[PDB]
DNA sequence: CCGGGCCGAGCCGTGCTTT
DNA sequence: TGCACGGCTCGGCCCGG
């Protein structure tokens, strides 16, 4: 209501404070422009008006959006521009281009760069071959490959709408057009990329023959088609940008596209809609398992390929894998999973905070976060004992003795992930958050006492309930407050189940349905005959306290105890089950009072419930599969060769483009650069201020034909065209520069003399070829920071979500938080302690410590710049990373042209960037493996310029052309609108899971972010289900990053697979790996006999080596492009995999023939001349042949 | 628990460095007579055998017999840290750690963890 | 020009040694570990370097030739980086006396004379 | 004590189943 | 788009003659 307004006012105040200094510095004339080059917006209309224009459209956009919506407003704006009420523009194509750009900016919220980069040109073409009638064609460049399916589809749709409104005929191709398009699709798939999608030829034919526009563009790849010289096309190469929009755009997003069309009320696409429509007795648990297998079938698409070094953590839907839990933690929910740190530790630290893994059920991909309120693995030690490693320290302690991982642990997956991907709900395993609801309901129904979990209750109700149940009121309050951490003792749980009539507490339930009733029958017989047990009493309830049975008598039933997840120990040839876990096993079996007998068409829990008086629920029925990929990252950003100043040097600096070295040797460099001329005296050089008089200079325009030089004032009168010729001038020309004088002047200017290296660029890629001042480069070199293409310093890190935090996790005092603005905790009580949970504001971020270490250097560089180059007071004044708290940054995604402002409040000790889910959505990012940048606001304000951007096509991608100062959840994204914000899932959800419903049938029972849109409470109150002790607890670096060799990687991965019981290494892992080494072996062997030799001095490539033996027209030797060692680098690991594991004979023979083929090719060039002292190095090929 | 004293650590370093060029890991057999070693390189083309009876050693003290294995690179570096006129001392206790000390102008002791080799 | 000067500090322990021993000790510590620890007691000066797994121990006594004298006000120990120590101790002569002063978690001071009248001083900060 | 030899670093290159 | 091989150059150490 008012706290949000105060927050946004403070943000604007700080932004103004930085902008004033940036404006003051830039007005001295030491930079390409006399003002800052990053305007600030406030909403979608401002971003659209800035990025594409035309001027004044912001008001119309706002009013139309408030009246109708978004799509209707976009189309009405299209019509308004077409009628031409914003000023005369010119030809028809100009009107069409402007309308399509503005509309596609309006529909995508004006963040992605598709309107500016993807669309290269719109033109009108005539159907010359058949009718000669007009039609519209859209030229698509390379950067359209990044926009997204929705962006491509909406571009196609808006082009179709504009061409319909322009009175143009439908596009009408020939048959050769269709054939060429099919061949292009096939060539792109088999030579460039898999496209993550592959429509059938008939589907593509339908689309191409039904698409009313020409989807074309310039060439992008070096491949030529066979259907050459097709009319109407000015190229015979692969036009990737033209086919991507067809494949992954309209075709791959048919449902969303048709929904959009229906919303817009435009017809003519009924064929696409039709295409989408065409695309469209026994025991209780026995039946439930059957139905579950029938409806939700296992999926395998995630494990179709395993790379070397990236382990597989579970087989598809195999018991013993990841136990599904429904919930959302403090720092998970957007697309991430919650994992216990003990499971991270006990898999050899292959999993670390922020590591991506390719999942199976809900989506494809997620990021792992530590949750300490769920369960960890159950392991079997080397002496035969079973343990429950639910703790981080215990996992660290017992890691060496582990022999098998009986169970892997839980995974917390949000309900909003199932709604997004449209996945049928899998049955829910029994847990504490379900038991507590059943407990409360039964208490109310039997005694008429009202209580609520996860909150605070009235004292009178607590006293009544405690008196009825005869327990401590304080214990009742504690258990109702945190049911996930406080559990009753086993005898008390049995007493509750006796009195109220509810299943046994899920903590003392074993995995009964993981064994067959016959095994339990055998075990019952053994326990009844040869076991010694000690009994107890509690309120008239008898329970076991200890079981001792000899190992020889127990026999092969010890595996049943291990598969039930029962902790025991072995001592002196006996197996002992101790206090909490003797009743866990003997109470369900009736304390050996009724015999256990197997039945057909029944499960273990069914028999237990049919015969016993205390009921049980299936503790584990749903499992998930996952696999490792893409370790985390919190590293900086550098160019391919690192750069520190945007100054051209050529080859005068060497391979490393060292400007200082070139300056020292008195060399002279010739490069294309822009010169400026002082109006008063006549100094000429690559500078913006004249050293003699210190007055701003003017750019020199040069005629390419006669080399006449014209100042900026003169060229304006001539319209930038030479008088003596009729050709356009240029702002630059090839010129000679002496690095020594310039570097000495810069050194004298900033008083920085000790810099040893100063890297530059070979040549400038912009169309102005303006250089950057050398003083900035010297200061950057001194402070050890690097520059980016647009003149900014950036830091890249993986992103994770967070909505609530503890002051102790991020190392910030309560007084500092109160100064920043935080006053309460997420329950309304005042903030007085560092153990309380405080809700995060939408635009506050939590950096890592690597980010802090780098941004300290960046802050020092900015302070030095302000003090030395500009002569202004310093700004940050920081000595440690915690002096940056309260300072602003800019977040930017690599595929967008707009940024958003954020504030620093603390640091963690992981390799991820934590932030609100709204913050990541505002950048159009999904939070399941994506990486984004951050930069200090003042650095970008001072340094960023629009004259340094490459001119190729996508020089404007990944650049802050505009920044957003406020956050609006209504226009950030659409995947974050499905997140759930309830404190706990209701009982109805749990009961409906057993019916295998779909999430859409119960979308109104669980509150999501969508339900609150529009109302003031979309920044105010959001909640979570699962708590966490620490948000950065667990391993911080993946073990994959410290393995050197490929053989070592494969060995460690295979050992991990051996340990886990639900992976089945022995042949599946090795076969799927061999189908990653065999392709390399065979491809390199084939490519060796048809290679292309190259010259080591030049880069010219010859089909076959010169007869002389040395490069003619050069003074260098001839080298290979496919060395001999490139073929056989993975042969040792392949032979190890074939000889150590159980693979099919086909693969073994393939490897054994590959070795012979490698040996036989080089028989006449590398004869086997060296004899050996000993033979038989455990070869498998020779043994196979001999057998 | 043994106490072996060798004069001229430089010669010992040279001998071990020469031995280590072809191979990577080896097991030293120590008995009441001396120290013996033998191994074959990974390419199965060279076999190196070395022995050092107690006569050469200035002081020898061994009870029984044991085999001690250690990486050749780390041992080579530690020996290279020795000087021309120092006296090398190889000593070990019950704990399975190899303690190397060089006693010249000053006494410096390094610890080198053990390794088991087939 | 930037003016900086540090006042006299209370140095509990003070030991003077020769350049060669410190040079070799720093080299060994760099060989095993990344940091060094200076521990001195009554008539005993030792300097350790604990690696990830390995260990280095160098100890000396006034009765040894390495040291020239010792005076320890009380028990002392500290740690310092190895990079700066290697940079500054490098180039030391064999027959050169070096005076080292340090205490508990406070910067160490090393100094030696040039031609009996000149002097070069270093002030190495501690770790942690 | 001056000079070769040897060994990282750091740039430019290739290549990653296909009757 | 990350990995694995193979041509230079290019200084900082060393060690012996
Ligand atoms: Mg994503
Ligand atoms: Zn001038
Ligand atoms: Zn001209
Ligand atoms: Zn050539």
């Amino acid at each position: 209501p008012k706290e949000m307004e105060e927050y946004f006012e403070m943000l604007q105040r700080e932004i103004d404070k930085a902008y004033e200094i940036a404006k003051k510095a830039r007005a001295q004339g030491k930079d390409p422009s006399l003002d800052v080059e990053i305007p600030q917006a406030t909403d979608m209309a401002g971003r659209v008006e800035s990025l594409v224009g035309p001027p004044g459209v912001a008001k119309r956009i706002r009013e139309l959006v408030k009246e109708y919506g978004k799509e209707i407003a976009a189309l009405k704006i299209v019509d308004e521009i077409i009628e031409g009420k914003f000023g005369d523009l010119g030809s028809r194509e100009k009107y069409a281009e402007q309308a399509v750009r503005t509309a596609l900016a309006i529909l995508t919220e004006g963040i992605v760069s598709a309107p500016i980069e993807g669309i290269a040109n719109v033109k009108i073409k005539r159907n010359t071959w058949a009718d000669n009638s007009e039609y519209l064609a859209l030229y698509y460049a390379g950067p359209i490959r990044s926009s997204g399916g929705t962006a491509q589809a909406l571009s196609v749709l808006v082009g179709d709408y504009v061409r319909r409104k322009l009175g143009l005929d439908r596009f009408k191709p020939s048959e050769k057009h269709i054939e060429r398009m099919v061949e292009e699709v096939d060539l792109y798939h088999r030579a460039v990329t898999r496209l993550q999608y592959h429509p059938s030829p008939e589907e593509v034919r339908l689309a191409m023959r039904n698409i009313p526009i020409e989807i074309t563009g310039e060439a992008t790849d070096d491949v030529e088609v066979s259907h050459r010289d097709v009319p109407g096309v000015e190229t015979n190469q692969l036009r990737g940008g033209a086919i991507l929009v067809l494949a992954e755009g309209v075709l791959q997003k048919a449902k969303k596209l048709v929904k959009y069309i229906d919303k817009m009320g435009i017809e003519g696409w009924e064929w696409l809609k039709e295409f989408v429509e065409a695309k469209e007795d026994m025991g209780f648990y026995y039946s439930l398992y059957q139905k579950f297998k029938e409806e939700i079938a296992p999926s395998d698409k995630y494990a179709k390929e395993v790379i070397g070094g990236r382990p597989l953590f579970s087989d598809p839907s195999k018991p013993g894998g990841f136990r599904l839990r429904y919930g959302r933690s403090r720092a998970s929910g957007f697309a991430t999973w919650g994992i216990n740190p003990a499971t991270m530790i006990l898999v050899d630290e292959f999993l670390a905070i922020g590591t991506q893994l390719k999942t199976e059920r809900p989506g494809k991909g997620a990021v792992v976060t530590p949750v300490t309120t769920i369960e960890g693995p159950i392991v079997k030690l080397k002496d035969g004992s079973v343990l429950r490693v639910d703790d981080y320290n215990l996992a660290l302690k017992v890691r060496e003795d582990v022999e098998e991982i009986l169970y892997l642990g839980d995974a917390v997956i949000a309900f909003g992930d199932f709604v997004e991907n449209n996945q049928t709900l899998l049955p829910a395993n029994y847990c504490e958050e379900w038991w507590i609801l059943e407990f409360v309901k039964a208490l109310k129904e039997i005694y008429e006492v009202h209580l609520e979990p996860f909150t605070e209750n009235e004292e009178e109700s607590i006293e009544e309930a405690s008196d009825y149940l005869e327990i401590d009121p304080e214990f009742l309050k504690e258990m109702l407050r945190d049911p996930l951490r406080v559990k009753p003792p086993v005898e008390l749980a049995i007493h509750f189940s006796e009195v109220l009539g509810i299943p046994l507490h899920p903590y003392y339930t074993l995995y009964w349905n993981s064994v067959e009733p016959k095994d339990v029958e055998k075990l019952w017989r053994l326990l009844k005959n040869y076991a010694e047990i000690e009994w107890s009493n509690f309120r008239g309830i008898k329970f076991a306290k200890k079981i001792v049975i000899s190992q020889e008598k127990l026999g092969d039933s010890k595996r049943t105890l291990e598969l039930l997840g029962l902790p025991h120990t072995v001592r002196d040839g006996n197996v002992i089950v101790d206090y909490p876990w003797a009743a866990a096993l003997l109470t369900p079996l009736g304390n050996l009072n009724w015999e256990f007998m197997a039945k057909p068409l029944y499960a273990t829990i069914d028999i237990i419930n049919e015969n016993n008086e205390i009921k049980l629920r299936d503790r584990g029925i749903s499992w998930i599969g996952a696999r490792m990929g893409r370790p985390e990252k919190a590293k900086e950003r550098k160019m391919k060769p690192p750069v520190q100043v945007l100054f051209p040097i050529g080859l005068a600096g060497g391979s490393s483009r060292d400007i200082k070295k070139a300056a020292e040797e008195g060399k002279v460099a010739e490069v294309e650069i822009a010169f400026f001329k002082c109006p008063k005296c006549g100094h000429v050089g690559p500078e913006h201020l004249c050293p003699n008089c210190g007055t701003r200079k003017e750019l020199l325009w040069v005629c390419p034909r006669c080399n006449a030089e014209y100042p900026e004032s003169q060229a304006e009168g001539y319209n930038y065209t030479c008088p003596k010729c009729n050709v356009k001038l240029r702002p630059y020309a090839k010129r000679k520069i002496r690095p020594s004088e310039l570097l000495n002047r810069a050194m004298e200017n900033v008083k920085v003399y000790g810099v040893d290296k100063l890297k530059g660029v070979m040549g400038m890629t912009s169309g102005w070829k303006m250089p950057e001042p050398l003083e900035k480069g010297l200061l950057r070199a001194k402070n050890d920071v690097y520059v980016f293409k647009d003149g900014t310093i950036r830091f890249d890190a993986t992103d994770a979500p967070i909505t609530h935090f503890r002051p102790r996790e991020i190392g910030v005092s309560v007084e500092k938080l109160r100064e920043l603005g935080y006053t309460h905790d997420f329950e309304g009580k005042p903030l007085v302690s560092e153990d309380q949970i405080v809700e995060l504001k939408p635009q506050d971020i939590i950096l890592s410590k690597e980010a802090g270490r780098y941004l300290l250097k960046v802050a020092k560089f900015v302070d030095d710049l302000l003090e030395k180059f500009y002569g202004l007071p310093r700004f940050y004044n920081a000595e440690k990373m915690e002096d940056l708290i309260g300072h602003l940054v800019i977040g930017l995604a690599p595929h967008t042209s707009a940024g958003i402002v954020g504030r620093i409040i603390g640091f963690v000790d992981a390799l991820v960037g934590y932030a609100h889910p709204y913050f990541h959505a505002a950048k159009r990012r999904n939070c399941d493996g994506d990486e984004d940048a951050v930069m200090l606001l003042l650095d970008a304000l001072l340094n960023f310029s629009r004259y340094y951007l490459p001119e190729k096509r996508g020089g404007k991608m990944d650049a802050p052309l505009v920044i957003t100062t406020r956050l609006d959840p209504r226009e950030v994204d659409s995947e974050v609108h499905n997140m759930d914000i309830v404190r706990y899932y209701p009982l109805e959800f749990y009961e409906a899971t057993y019916e295998l419903k779909s999430p859409k049938e119960l979308v109104g029972v669980i509150e999501r972010v969508e339900d609150r849109l529009g109302k003031p409470e979309m920044y105010y109150g959001l909640k979570f289900t699962h708590d966490t002790d620490d948000i950065a607890l667990g391993p911080k670096m993946s073990l994959y990053k410290q393995l050197g060799d490929m053989e070592e990687k494969v060995r460690r991965q295979l050992e991990v697979a051996k340990r886990i019981r639900a992976v089945d290494e022995h042949g599946v892992a090795e076969k799927i790996l061999n189908s990653h080494l065999i392709p390399d072996l065979r491809g390199n062997l084939r490519s060796f006999t048809r290679q292309e030799f190259r010259c080591v001095k030049c880069n010219t490539k010859f089909r076959r080596p010169p007869l002389n033996g040395k490069c003619p027209v050069c003074g260098g030797k001839i080298v290979l492009t496919v060395s001999k060692g490139a073929i056989e680098k993975y042969l040792g690991t392949a032979k190890m995999l074939v000889t150590e594991y159980n693979v099919k004979n086909y693969t073994r023979q393939r490897i054994c023939l590959t070795e012979r083929d490698i040996d036989s090719l080089f028989e006449n060039v590398f004869p086997e001349t060296q004899l050996t002292l000993i033979v038989n190095p455990n070869d498998i090929c020779q043994r196979l042949v001999m057998a | 628990p043994f106490e072996i004293v060798f004069e001229g650590a430089k010669e010992f370093a040279q001998l071990i460095e020469t031995a280590s060029r072809l191979i990577d890991e080896a097991a030293f057999k120590v008995t009441e007579e001396g120290i013996s070693m033998r191994a074959m390189d990974p390419s199965r083309v060279v076999l190196i055998d070395l022995n050092l009876p107690a006569s050469i050693f200035s002081k020898y003290e061994v009870d029984g017999e044991e085999t001690i294995g250690v990486n050749m690179d780390h041992l080579k570096k530690v020996l290279k840290r020795g000087k021309a006129k120092e006296t090398l001392i190889l000593r070990k206790g019950e704990e399975n750690f190899l303690e190397i000390s060089l006693q010249g102008t000053a006494t410096r002791t390094f610890k080198l963890p053990l390794i088991d080799v087939e | 020009e930037i003016e900086v000067d540090l006042p006299e500090l209370p140095f509990t322990a003070k030991v003077v040694i020769l350049g060669d021993v410190i040079k070799e000790a720093v080299k060994d510590a760099s060989l095993v570990s990344d940091s060094m620890k200076f521990i001195a007691k009554e008539n005993e000066f030792t300097m350790r370097a604990e690696g990830e797994t390995q260990e280095v121990e160098v100890k000396l006594t006034l009765e040894d030739e390495g040291l020239l004298d010792i005076e320890v006000q009380e028990e002392t120990k500290s740690a310092y980086g190895i990079s700066y120590l290697s940079d500054m101790v490098k180039g030391l002569g064999k027959a050169d006396e070096v005076t080292i002063k340090f205490g508990n978690e406070m910067p160490m001071q090393m100094e030696y004379y040039i031609r009996d009248e000149g002097r070069l001083i270093f002030l190495l900060a501690p770790r942690v």
